[PDB]
Order: structure tokens, then C-alpha cells, then sequence
């Protein structure tokens, strides 16, 4: 596998994502690492998917509304910056205000 | 167009180190168990069980490309190609039997008694 | 004897002739020569050339010849007289000789500075590449684990300046006064990579400036955040002279004191290193590429521009906003990155690359740059330019030997010459240190097998240390012995100026790594960097931001899918 | 649980085969490492079952074909080595060429 | 711009294409390369290129590359790559660098190693011929004065042993002890020229010979006098091996203990030096020339049979009497002469350096030998056989370079391979020691005009001191500052073991002159000395003393009138 | 044939560094005394006395030969080829009356006081 750093650490990002969409699915309001967890994870699977940086940006925008997470989740995530490894080589993703 | 690492290999093959003699003899296992020798390893100071004209074999390794080796089963008898050392041809360890020098000579194949 | 290529590529590796497939690209690299005798081929294994008598020898290693270290015959790729296959020797730390290994007392054509003994431990050179380490100039020091990321990538030089993850640190390469030099310089004792420690170059007096040249920096820092001035620069040149450095600039982007000809002006045809000299990253917008055209200039290049790419211009306008603190909301904010945005000069960038202009290629890393893909987005970039531009009239007719010699040189050679370090690191020559990477071609320049620096390998692959085998899963790259203990510090070097050498900044600030100075950074110039002496003609138009040079509108398309990526990455 | 380090690089290599696993419901052409992920998670899960060396081998072979995975990525996988823990101990698990 | 050759050559001298003569000889050496790009050649004098602010530079002596002494465009004569036309630096008494000076900040295309500035002192190169010092491997230290001689004809480095004027000195290169080595390695202290100390190689213990290594002897020397026996050499090579030191021989000439096969047999194909490959100083008579056949062995010969005249026969009946004291009543005495007296082997020796069997040239000093005429009677040799055999295949179709490199190479280059000291002295090359010889074309070979030691003029051609021009007359050589109080020690090498260096000898025998410790003495062969690689079968005939080499018998009539003697000479 | 150390010249002319601009100004010695200027000395810092266009040879050298001068001779006017620098063009000393680099200016001979 030959895994690099950057791709080591990706793999504890992805372990996090699973338990937030099985909380989602009990139904209970994600809190800050569980919310940029399932966020950033989008960005990911859309880059692994041929997405362009403008669809991941506005896709992942409209995953979570502030009924889907805890009352000041909204209020502490004015931006959330992620590197996904897309067709034509790493990106930024910087998502202003998903909630 | 090639696979991800190959090799557009030219149509040529390779050529060994020519202008060096060489000689010809057949090697038997006397012994019950497999020998394998290597490419240069030096056959005046191989094992006693394998029955060969021995003093032809004086400073010369396998006449085969470096790295392999050819493997001799219990009795098989098989006709092996031989090829002088380069350089200074001074040779040293294996069994304690000549350590260094050269034997060559122009016109007789003398010295080094065994 | 008479053998086929076949089976002869499948145990000693290629020869003369043969050409070699760098990954998934275009690009195909031919040998030059073969340095050595057909027939007594080195290799190590069981019941093979390297024992006792054979490949070994009785002689001592006070015998000045007998190496550390021998690689049984590997394709080298340097920029000097790359692509050839031949062994290659490790004595002391340093390369030995470049040739044919073994013992010349029983084996014909034997280089004499390169004989396998007693002291020699091989590796296995053969179905691999041989290469100098990277060198990164621009490092923005805001994390220590972020050279374990280049270090998996190639790259066991850095160069640059920081605290940590200051502001001031996050935006300029700058280890500011006596004290936070002296505490970096003792912080990097416990990195397993090269460092060079940038200063505050902002300064009317002289003082200020060797305070920190004997304190140990290898060059100055001009930014705009700290004021790139006529007189910051001037000074910063003027000491730069007196004290044989390498100053490097990231102009005022806002033309506040001037426009790019009187920062020019301000230089007085003095060599200097301009960082990404597209505009990205910074500089006088909208003609900083101008800048590349004079001789004295040494012309670099962040990373996230290249290869252009069809979102690329989506994620600047974003990014821009948190490496210089700029609001989204604020006119004069926003207003002023829409022209440093401009999508024209990116692509220009890419074609430069190839015509040998832009002479190397660095990152910003961790503000508007990546340190772990510096060698891949080069070999991205050469795939790109080869699909458009075709094959050079430089280049030879059946290979692309040429592109990749232009281009490895870039993050090899010529950003040692920049900072006044060619005869410690570079490229694999004799009697330089022995800082090499070693990769398949099928992973080449994206994931190599191991890193060795100083003649010990400090980074590489390895599988479960559990394991009877170093192959088995979950192979992840981990610090190795050349990264424990003292042997660290040994194997890696803090370079500085002399002033700092003489003075003995080893001793004052109590330095255990090897204390190496820079020296010949003024003299040089563009005809003296590899591959890339090119001086054309420039006009850049500054409505539309279009780019001609000689005469000759420069640009190229944007490309949706690239060479390795998805492909070998995961994340 | 006392976890030799053994055992604690051996998660991140399974949180790798749930990512493989699930592109491959979405109909994704894997790559190196997730084709390496999902190849060695049925030597593990193998040994876990009780499986042989002999079967997990020639299992392992018969995971995925080269239409399931990006072109040129058999190419660069001529043999994939792991060790799992079996009924008799650790053993190693050698897969020349699976596609 | 364009001008024509004849008002170039007159005052920037030749470049690529010009042919020059070497003195009256036939031999003309055509220019290979010139490293310099057109219009700003760098010259000294009254309102020339070489000034403030266009030739020299501001910049400091510490920024690595400011010279000391410039050589203005010479053409060099180097066995390497020589016959080109560059400007060469020195720097800290070794080459800075081969190619173009001046100031890179204000010249196009100027070498980064070469930069002239406010340290330099230039030489007027042009017109002029530039060359690597000669080495005398065979010196019997019979007289002081010798060095002188030697010295006035381009020869700057001795090897050989003795105490002074003593039978024992007058027959063999010996200095025998630890007491005799240390007193002539501090009477060496008085001496202009590079001294490596040969000692006694006649013993059957190890700690003789390990006495003489750790007081510093740069080898062994193995004489008939002394018992050129099997055990004196299988011992004496045997210490060699440990030491990494070189061995030379005099063989036996009574074929007393054995025959040439049997020494050869007790060499067991260990590197030798052998003198006098020819016979007359000495060896196994009638065929000692076929221990030149073998790879281990480094061929040299003495200088009183080179080249082979019409009246060489009769001198050396009365000439072998007194060096080895051999009686003319006595018939054993006489008879033993009559074989070493052999003309056929002569003959074979003059055709043998042509072919490029016997790879070096010594001397045998004041013992069958002249050590003033070394330079000399190699270009006397040239001259005889490119005018009887003609130009080899190897030799190019319009100039004798292969010739004159081949040869050059046996004084220069050759024995310092043989003696491990080719690190420091030999050739021409970037990194190496300044020793160098200066002569014009008219007078080339023969009589120079400087001899740069350590890059301080150590000895040159000067005129009446109190003149006003060093030229007028009476023009006699004389010691120059190179050769005054402490820099003649400075510039002047004591080479020793490495034993010796390690032990301490500089600091227990207090020698202020520079201690370098030899080599690679060991591992090197017949391949490794430039120019002459070739090891052909030989077949001697011991009757008539009739010499074939691959079949082909090996001789050549004598000459009457040599090139360069009477015509340049006095006495 | 030639003499002995003589030089066998190939019969071909040198030429002196091409593809770089020229520019010919005539220059009359208004002084008594002759000037004789060398290859390499900077033409704008050379004496007043000296009548001519002095911002023409912004950063330019006599385009002759190297090493040697022309000589002018009081009241004597003779036109010069002059040739720009080579390398970085930076040139100091002479009479402080510039002392840096002369700019390749974006197309016009602006920059600098006179
Ligand atoms: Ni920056
Ligand atoms: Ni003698
Ligand atoms: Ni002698």
C-alpha cells in the first residue's frame, strides 16, 4: 500500500464519518468533531467521484441544516477547510457557513 | 505502446566476455546429496566428493552469467563450460588449498603441487 | 555465452537502449551509457558474486576505496549526465565513485574508487531509480511533522524560517533576532531533514541584518507583510554581498512603493531568489512573471498552481483569503486578490517550465503550497506539457530524457545552487554527500522504497515489523535507523553563513547535527543553474493579464484528469 | 484488550476495506491500496474462520478481475503479502498476482 | 566583429584548430578545445581587460572562487583531456579551476570556479605551453644539488632513498632504520622538491619492515645488492598489503635464486614497481622485458639508454663498472656485463613506449641515469619513433596529440598512480596541488621559464638581478620566494605512509614541510595508468637476446642526431 | 612546415561576440593632452573634457578586440563602436557617478541622474 502520512491520517477522519451517520440514523443531533467529520467525508467520496470543486463546495453545503445538529454547532463553524485527492491532483475545499 | 514499468526492449541480444579461453569438463556427484556451485565461485577449491580433471580448473570460475548457479543432483553427470578470473587473478580463501598467486605459465601448465 | 534482454532485465535491470516508463505518464526515459564490463555483473544474494574471494577482499577499509555501501547497479537519473546505469559507491557519508563495483585483484575493468570488501553492505539497485534527494526553498516552519510528509515524497532538504503557527509565521518565512534563531536552530536537532533558517530581511540599518547573519541564517526573508521596500531590499542585497547568502523575495503585491521595474531598479542586477514568480503566492501584480527574464534572478514556483488544472481556479479565491488574513467582506480585500487570481500567468507558468525559464520549483508549504507533492506535481507537469507541446528540438528523437533532466533539475540541483550548496547536496556526483532516494518506476516520483542520507537510511517503506518479511501489509512509511538516536543529528545538516561558521554557532548554540556554510550564492546566476540558462524577451499586457513572450502568446488549456493521483493516493 | 502494536496497525488496514467495500456497491474501479485493502481483509477474516493457507490463497486470487479495478493496477501488483493470525498461530498469506 | 588569426595568435596566442610545434622535433600538438566564448579574453597589463571594476571585482577573497594567480590563456598539455587553450585558477596552492576567467557580474559566460578580483596575480599565459611537474620515482639521495638539476628541467617531485654519497647509496635507493629515515626526513626540510622515502625491503620478520613504515618510508626497495630473494619480495609485499604502500624491485641479475618466473611466481600477482624494465641498471638477465607482459606489474625505465643512439653501446661497458663496483680484471665481473650490455633490448624499450607497454618514465640518478635531462629525452623519444614507425591508428590523421599525451603521461601522471599520490599531484585537474612547469614552445621539453610549486614560483629562468628587466643576460636559473625561509617548506610534500601520519611522524620527526600520507597503491594495475593499458604476450629469444612481441620481433636502427641537445645546450 | 614553437593557424578569420546591439558615436578630445581609453573601461565614466553623446553608453564597452585601447589625439574626432556588458551588467568604481547596474529598461534609456 506504500501509505504516506497524509493517508494514514485520512483513514481516523473516514472511522469518525460511520459513527456519525449511525447516530444520524438513531436520530440525535451531531455535535462539532461528528458534524466536520460527515462534512469533510463528502468532500472525499465527491472528489473520489470525478466532482468539481464547485459541486463539493454547494453538495456540501446542503448535507446538515440546524435542525440536524446541537443548539451553537452552527455559531463555532463559520468555515471548514479539507484537502480531497480529486481527478487533476489535491484541492482545497473550504466550505463558508454549511448550517 | 507498453504496460505501466515495462521495457521497450531494443531487438538485440547480449554478448558475453569473448576473447577469454575456454574450457570444457564433465563434473559427477560421487556424493548422496545436491551440490549447486556458483558463478564465481572457484572449482580447484570445491568439494573432494566431486570427481573432475582438478588441476585443469586452476584460477577459473563457471563460464555462465554472474549470480546463477547450476545444480548437480546425487550422481548426474553434466558437461560445465569454465572461464578464467579477471584482473590480477589472485585469488584468496575457500579451503586453504592454493591462496593467491596465478598459475598460467606460456607453454606448461607447471607449479603449485596438490 | 549469448543470452536475451528478457531474461537479462529480469535479474540485472536494464542496459543501454532500454527505455523505462515513468508511472502512468507519457514520459519514457532511455540510457545514455552502461559503465561497466558485460559479464561480471554485481549483485548480492544467496550463491552469488558478492562472497568471499569473489566480489569481498582481504584488504582493510583504511584501504581508501572500500565502501560503506554499494547500490548493485541502478538507472540514475541526475541532471549533470543523468540516465545511465552503473554502481554506485557510499564511503564516509559521501559518493565514492559512480561506475563498476567488485574486486579489481579477480575481476577486469573495476573503477579504483569503488571496490566491495568486508565493510560494504549492498542494496538492491537492480528494476529501480536512483536519484539526489529534493530540496524545498520555501518552508513556512508552522509544523515539525510536516517533514515527515516530505521526507515520503523525496524531499530530505528544507529551507526557509518560522516559530510555529504564528500569524507571522503562517504568512512569512522568517525566523526573526538572535533568540528564535538560536531556538530553531536547537529545535531542528530533532528533525530527520536538512534545514537553512531564513531572517527578517526588513531593515534600513546594517546591524539588524548581522545580527542575524551570525547568529546563523543562510539568507533573508523579503515580505510584503513585513514591507518589501526599496531600502528593505537594498540592505538586505547589500549584506547579502559582504555575506555570501541568498536573499528571497515575495514583493508588494499591492505596487504600494512601486511597480515591478523599480523593485528592479531597487536590486541593482544583484542575484536574488523570487518566490513564486507566477503571482499566486505573491509579488508585483500583474507583471511578476517580467521579473524571470533578467539574468541576476533566480525564478521559483509554489506547487498548487501546478499542473493547471480545470478547478484550480475556483479554490484560490478561497484559500487566498486565510494564509495573508484578508476579510471576504472588506472591498479593498477582496478587490485586491481578483487580479492575483488571474488565470492566464498559471498556465504561462506550466509552459515556462518546459521552455527552461522558470529555473526551479519549491511549495509554501502549509500557506498556499503542499510539501508532500513537490516531486509528483513535477513529473504531473511534464506529462502535461509533453501531451501539448510535443517533443523539444533540444530533445532527442526516440526519448524524453531532455523534459525529465530539465525538470528533476528543478527540485535537485539548481535549488542548491540557489542557496549556495551545490558541493554539500545537488546531484549524485563524486565526493558529494550521499542524500539519494530510491523509487520503482512504476511509483517514480510519487512514492519511494526507502530515503538514504548520509550513507543510512532515515525514511522508507516498511511493512508489519512483526512480520517474517519487511513487505507484509499494512505497509506505512515509518523513521528508521538514520532517523534514532544520535545517528540523526550526524546524518543531517544545519547550514549557515560563514560569519555564523567562524564565529561557531556550533559551539554557542550547541549544535550536534553536521554545521556545513554556505558559500558562492552572489556570483551565480541563471547561465550557472542546470538545464534552465534561458533569458528571453517578455511583454505582458496588464487589462487581460495576457502573457507573450518573443513575441509569442504563452499559454495552454486546463486539464481535467492528471498523471498519479487517485490512482496510488487514497485520501 | 491489551493491544500489541501488531494488532493497532491492523485496524486502520480494516477501516481501509469498509471504504473499498462501499465503493464497490457504488460501482467505483479501485486502486492500489483499496484493491490491497480488500484483498488482505479475506486472508484476516479468512484465518478468523478457520480457513487454510492453501484456501485463503487461491481466495484471495478470486476477490476481483481487471475490469473491477483502474487500468494499470494490476500491473504493479505482481504479489501481495500478509499475516494473519490462525487457528495454529501467525501465518503468512503470499497472493502472486490476484487480477 | 571579425579579425584574422595571425594578429590574434600574436597577442592572445592559439585557439581550436592551431597546430604547434614542439620545438625542432617533428611532432606538432593540434588544440582539442577552447573553453572560452570570443571577445572578452582576459589578459594582464597597461590598460587591459584585467582592471577595476571590469576584470577584478569588489568582492571579498572569503566568497570561495577569488583566485590568487591567474595563467592568462595557456595551452595545456594534460594526459586526460589535454591539448586545450582555458584559463586555469589557483587557489590555497591547488586548482581552483580549467576555463574562463574575469568577473562574472560584468562578463557573459564566466566559469563560477574562476573569478579574477583584488587577490589575483596574473601570469601571462599566452604564447606559452602549461603542464602537470615531473616525478622521479627511481633517485638515489647521493647529492643535494641534484634536486637543483631536476628541478631546472620541470621535474618537481623526488622518490628514491639514500643517505648520501656511500657505496650503499651509490648503487641502491635506500634509507635503511628508523634513525637513517627521520635525519633524511629532516634533512628533506632544506630541499625544493616533493620526498617520498623509500626504505630496506630485504628481510624474513615482519618488524623490520613495519620499523621502517612507521618512521615513515613511502615503500620498500628491493635490490640485488641487497638479495633480491623469493622471501625479501613475498615479505616485502606481504607488509605492502597491510601498509598500502608500493614495492620497487631490482631483481636479481645472476639468476642466483631463481629465474624471472620464479620472482614472479613470488610476487603472487601483487602490484610492483620495477625498474629498469630495459636491464641495464638491472633485473633478471637476459629477459626481464617480460615482466612487463604482466597486469600487476607498473613498467618503469631508466633514462641513459632513452632514446637508443649509434654510440650507446660503448659507454655502458665502462659505466655498469662503477655503479654496482664491479671489478675489470676479475672474469665474473666482466662476463656478468657482457649480457646486460644487450643492444636488442634497447631497441625493443624505445618501440615498447611508443606501443604503450612500459607506462612510466624515472631516471636512476648519478647511478645509470640523469635526472636534468628526464623531460627531455621523453620528447627525444617521441621524435625517433613518430619518424620510424609513424602515426598510430589510435593517433588522430592530422596532428601527433596521442603521441605526446602518451608520453607526458609517463612523467607525470603514471608515476603518481604508482607511488598513490595521484589525489595530490599528477595532472592538471580541478582540486589537485599547483604544481606546474611553464616553458615556451621554442624551448619546449628542455629549458622552462617558471616552475610553479604549491602556486608559488619556486624555482624560474632569471637574468642580472640588479637589471632593469629580469631578461638580460647571463640569463642562469635560480631559487626563487618559493624556495626562501619558510614557504619552501610550506609548498614542498614529505609524503609518508598512513602508519606514519596516524603514529605521528610530523610531530615526533618535527617536519615543517607538508605531510600528505600515501594511497591506493595496492588495488591499481596496468588499466589504471593512463595512456599505456596494454599487457601483450612476449616471447624472448635467450641466446642473441632477440626480442618478439605478439610474434613480431621488437626493435629499431639507431639514431645519430637527436632533437633538442647541442643546438640548446652548452657543456 | 614551421619553425620551431611557431603555430600552424587554420585559415579561417575570429569572430568577436555577435547577436549583441552596437552603437557608434564620434568622440572629439577637447584637451590638450592625448586619452587613450581600453576594451573593458566604461564609456559614461570617462573624463568631461571629452565631447560627446554621454547617455548613448548607458552600461556599454568599446566594441574592439579585448585587451587593446584606441588612442585619440588632441582635437582628433574618430567614431567608436560600443558594445553592452555581458553577465548581470553591474559595474563600480571609476568615477562614483553611477556605481550599480544598468537596467535593460522596459524599452526606453530612462532611470538614473546625469
Ligand atoms: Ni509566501
Ligand atoms: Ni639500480
Ligand atoms: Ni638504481
Amino acid at each position: 500500500m506504500q501509505l504516506t502520512p497524509r493517508e494514514v491520517e485520512k483513514l481516523m477522519i473516514y472511522t469518525l464519518s460511520d459513527v456519525a451517520f449511525k447516530r444520524k440514523a438513531r436520530g440525535l443531533k451531531l455535535n462539532y468533531p461528528e458534524a466536520v467529520s460527515i462534512i469533510t467525508v463528502t468532500a472525499m467520496e465527491g472528489a473520489r467521484d470525478g466532482k468539481s470543486v464547485e459541486d463539493v463546495m454547494k453538495e456540501a453545503s446542503k448535507v446538515l441544516t440546524k435542525d440536524d445538529v446541537m443548539d451553537g454547532v452552527a455559531d463555532l463553524i463559520p468555515n471548514v477547510q479539507v484537502e480531497a485527492i480529486f481527478t487533476d491532483g489535491s484541492r482545497l475545499v473550504t466550505v463558508h457557513d454549511p448550517i | 505502446n507498453t504496460p505501466l514499468g515495462g521495457c521497450i526492449l531494443a531487438d538485440t541480444p547480449i554478448t558475453f566476455n569473448e576473447n577469454k579461453p575456454v574450457t570444457k569438463v564433465k563434473v559427477r556427484n560421487t556424493g548422496d546429496r545436491p551440490i549447486q556451485v556458483g558463478s564465481h565461485f572457484h572449482f580447484f577449491e570445491v568439494n573432494r566428493a566431486l570427481e573432475f580433471d582438478r588441476a585443469a580448473a586452476y584460477g577459473k570460475r563457471l563460464n555462465i552469467s554472474s549470480t546463477t548457479a547450476i545444480r548437480f543432483e546425487p550422481g548426474d553427470e553434466t558437461e560445465v563450460p569454465l572461464i578464467p578470473f579477471g584482473g590480477k587473478q589472485t585469488l584468496y580463501g575457500f579451503n586453504n588449498l592454493v591462496d593467491g598467486w596465478t598459475g598460467e605459465g606460456v607453454v606448461p601448465n607447471s607449479e603449485r603441487p596438490d | 555465452p549469448q543470452i536475451s534482454r528478457q531474461e537479462y532485465a529480469g535479474l540485472f535491470g536494464p542496459t543501454t537502449g532500454d527505455k523505462i516508463r515513468l508511472g502512468d505518464t507519457n514520459l519514457f526515459i532511455e540510457i545514455e551509457k552502461d559503465l561497466r564490463g558485460y559479464g561480471e555483473e554485481s549483485v548480492y544474494g544467496g550463491g552469488k558474486s558478492l562472497r568471499d574471494g569473489m566480489g569481498a577482499n582481504n584488504h582493510l577499509t583504511r584501504d581508501n576505496g572500500v565502501l560503506d555501501l554499494v547500490i548493485t547497479n541502478v538507472t540514475i537519473v541526475d541532471a549533470r549526465l543523468g540516465v545511465i546505469k552503473a554502481d554506485v559507491g557510499i564511503r564516509d557519508g559521501k559518493i565514492a565513485g559512480i561506475g563498476k563495483s567488485g574486486n579489481p585483484g579477480v575481476m577486469d575493468g573495476v573503477t579504483p574508487g569503488l571496490v566491495v570488501g568486508v565493510s560494504t553492505d549492498a542494496i538492491s539497485g537492480e528494476h529501480l531509480i536512483l536519484t539526489a534527494a529534493g530540496i524545498d526553498t520555501h518552508i513556512h516552519l508552522i509544523s515539525p511533522q510536516q517533514a515527515y510528509h516530505a521526507l515520503s515524497n523525496g524531499v530530505a532538504t528544507f529551507f526557509g524560517g518560522g516559530i510555529g503557527p504564528t500569524d507571522g509565521t503562517n504568512g512569512t518565512t522568517v525566523t526573526p533576532g538572535p533568540w528564535n534563531i538560536r531556538q530553531m536552530l536547537r529545535s531542528v536537532e530533532g528533525l530527520p531533514v536538512n534545514v537553512g533558517i531564513l531572517g527578517k530581511g526588513n531593515s534600513y540599518g546594517r546591524g539588524p541584518l548581522l545580527e542575524q547573519a551570525i547568529a546563523g541564517v543562510v539568507g533573508y526573508k523579503v515580505h510584503e507583510d513585513w514591507g518589501a521596500t526599496a531600502n528593505a531590499l537594498r540592505h538586505s542585497l547589500r549584506m547579502a554581498d559582504e555575506m555570501d547568502i541568498q536573499v528571497s523575495v515575495h514583493t508588494d503585491s499591492l505596487n504600494e512603493c512601486g511597480y515591478v521595474e523599480d523593485t528592479i531598479d531597487a536590486f541593482e542586477g544583484r542575484t536574488i531568489h523570487t518566490f513564486h514568480t507566477e503571482g499566486a503566492g505573491g509579488g508585483h501584480a500583474p507583471d511578476i512573471i517580467r521579473v524571470a527574464s533578467q539574468p541576476n534572478v533566480l525564478p521559483s514556483s509554489t506547487n498548487p498552481t501546478l499542473p493547471y488544472g480545470v478547478n484550480s481556479q475556483a479554490e484560490l479565491f478561497d484559500m487566498i483569503m486565510v494564509c495573508h488574513n484578508l476579510n471576504p467582506n472588506v472591498p479593498a480585500d477582496v478587490s485586491f486578490a481578483e487580479s492575483r487570481v488571474r488565470p492566464e500567468t498559471i498556465a504561462a507558468e506550466n509552459v515556462l517550465h518546459d521552455m527552461g525559464v522558470i529555473s526551479m520549483f519549491s511549495s509554501d508549504s502549509q500557506a498556499m503550497g503542499r510539501v508532500g507533492e513537490n516531486w509528483l506535481r513535477v513529473m504531473q507537469t511534464a506529462n502535461a506539457m509533453k501531451a501539448s507541446r510535443g517533443k523539444l528540438p533540444e530533445d532527442a528523437p526516440g526519448n524524453d530524457n531532455f523534459r525529465v533532466l530539465r525538470y528533476v533539475a528543478k527540485i535537485t540541483i539548481n535549488p542548491a545552487i540557489a542557496q549556495g550548496v551545490s558541493h554539500v547536496i545537488g546531484s549524485v556526483e563524486v565526493g558529494k554527500m550521499a542524500d539519494l532516494v530510491l523509487w520503482d518506476p512504476r511509483f517514480f516520483g510519487a512514492k519511494p522504497k526507502m530515503v538514504i542520507k548520509g550513507g543510512m537510511i532515515n525514511w522508507a517503506a516498511m511493512g508489519d515489523p512483526n512480520a517474517s518479511l519487511p513487505t507484509p501489509q499494512p505497509v506505512f512509511y515509518r523513521p528508521m535507523f538514520g532517523a534514532m538516536g544520535k545517528t540523526m543529528q550526524d546524518t543531517c545538516v544545519t547550514f549557515v553563513s560563514q560569519a555564523a561558521l567562524d564565529d561557531g554557532v556550533k559551539e554557542k548554540a550547541g549544535l550536534d547535527r553536521q554545521v556545513i556554510a554556505v558559500k558562492n550564492c552572489r556570483t551565480i546566476s541563471k547561465h550557472d543553474l542546470v538545464r534552465n540558462d534561458q533569458t528571453p524577451n517578455i511583454e505582458v499586457d496588464p487589462e487581460t493579464f495576457a502573457v507573450k513572450v518573443d513575441g509569442v502568446h504563452a499559454t495552454c488549456e486546463p486539464i481535467d484528469t492528471a498523471a498519479m493521483n487517485q490512482r496510488y493516493f487514497f485520501g
